[PDB]
């Protein structure tokens, strides 16, 4: 028991560990978005003409690969965290077989978040990419919310296991 | 008392450990300046101010 | 003024209170000196068993 | 007499340190309930919209969760503690037949 | 960030925790010089042959 | 007792050895900073840690 | 203002970052007394020798 | 032990050289405020850095 619960230990803080990554990664997904959302406000004033809304859409086009870059790109020990397919994955929370911890990262992508394609060449389509960057906040910070409360559960666990 | 184990030490060890915990937390909202860095902080405080930051 | 209100209500909820957070940090670190202090006490309080017929 | 008596000795002793195991965990419960109760405190408040209480309500069901894990997980000597089957079990505190001293510990 | 978070996950597999390690370090340490004792006193031990009818 | 084996003795030199070898595995991570100096402490946390330090 | 930012670029390929050194100082300023602490344990290890029946 | 060989020092006498050298290797760039100092440090640093300076 002392052996398995000091692994098993290791493997909570093993988890917190993976999990700071993902929602560090996160952290720069908001603030791409607070930055499309701000651009998407800005372009939507028909005060603009089309040239200086094409300037803003080269800044939403290159910020949603961004998103999708972070996505992609973003591992812990080679596994990427919020590509989508972090899911199903277990943390061993004691000294017995099978005493998980589960977690699970909806896909981050600017496809998952649905940014892909903001288009903001006019007041009802760039309202429209307001709306979307909108919810994606709204899930980016629901997916940190439940980041957040797992590491919650792990914090508890160390202190209870140690 | 017992040569091969040092509970003194072991349980002191332990809270040390639960001490520069908060101190590397704490660290954290002062070298930031915000006091949610992370939503493990407040999953309200961090969902609510992303709202109003939006 | 929707932007100064809102500005203060996401300020109220984020930044870091440096005074509050600098009373926080500064009883962590206490806490690690002593802590220190009694690991490192911990760890020669078990000198004893040597004199002991040995 | 002797004999007996030391055993009952080290029998308090496996009481006392099963006891610390169970009397542990449950220092956890409380940074977990101290924590639900602060939580649902803020969750209360009429700002709140739906969004920032379903927020609060992840961690209030990540933490029940572990409320349960706690309960179903503590163990000494693969007897759980504190899952409310700890009960009506006698430690042999002296040198004669059941001189005993009862655990019993409620369901967490 | 990534580099902050996975040097934090490395340390925290791979570096000496010098408070937890320094535990181990002092039990090992009374140990050997308890063991030392001991040994010393074995070689003694059969010094009682020598009092025999010799 | 028998004069020409001091078996209290061979024990006690069995068990110094098992001491001073988990003596030095301690002296080498509290010296070089390092809790896997090598493979045999973790050969999991070798290879990850090497993914990390990569 | 080519050269203010060929000047920059070669401020970050070149100059010290200070903050940042002043890290990996003062975490070398501390192993060093720290492997300074444990040679000077490990030159006093083997007195557990002279006991020894000698 | 073996009392000719003090092995416990000797890893501890080289890591404690490993040490002193990374530290002098640091030390150098706070007296100096340049991170490249020689060659031996970054020779693309270096390389582009003339060009830059040039």
């Amino acid at each position: 028991q002392v052996r398995g619960l000091n692994k098993a230990s290791d493997n909570a803080q093993d988890g917190v560990s993976l999990i700071q990554v993902a929602e560090g990664a996160l952290s720069e997904t908001h603030s791409i978005l607070q930055r499309m959302n701000e651009l998407a406000t800005q372009a939507a004033n028909d005060t603009n003409t089309t040239s200086d809304r094409t300037a803003v859409q080269q800044e939403i086009n290159q910020l949603a690969s961004e998103i999708t870059r972070i996505a992609s790109t973003t591992q812990f020990n080679t596994m990427n965290l919020i590509d989508g397919n972090f899911t199903s994955k277990k943390l061993q929370v004691g000294s017995l077989c099978g005493q998980a911890i589960t977690i699970d990262i909806s896909d981050m992508s600017a496809t998952g978040l649905g940014v892909s394609g903001l288009v903001v060449s006019s007041f009802s389509a760039a309202g429209k990419a307001m709306s979307a960057a909108q919810d994606a906040i709204s899930y980016v910070s629901s997916m940190r919310s439940k980041l957040g409360a797992l590491q919650n559960r792990l914090e508890h666990t160390i202190s209870n296991l140690d | 008392m017992v040569v091969q184990h040092n509970l003194t030490a072991m349980n002191a060890n332990r809270q040390l450990g639960i001490t520069t915990g908060a101190q590397a937390k704490s660290s954290e909202k002062l070298s930031s300046g915000y006091k949610i860095n992370r939503a493990a902080d407040d999953a309200a405080g961090l969902t609510i101010s992303e709202k109003m930051r939006s | 003024n929707i932007s100064e209100n809102t500005s203060s209500a996401e300020s109220r909820i984020r930044d870091t209170d440096m005074a509050e957070e600098m009373v926080e940090y500064s009883k962590n670190n206490i806490l690690a000196q002593a802590g220190q202090s009694m690991l490192a006490q911990a760890n020669q309080s078990t000198q004893g068993v040597l004199s002991l017929l040995q």
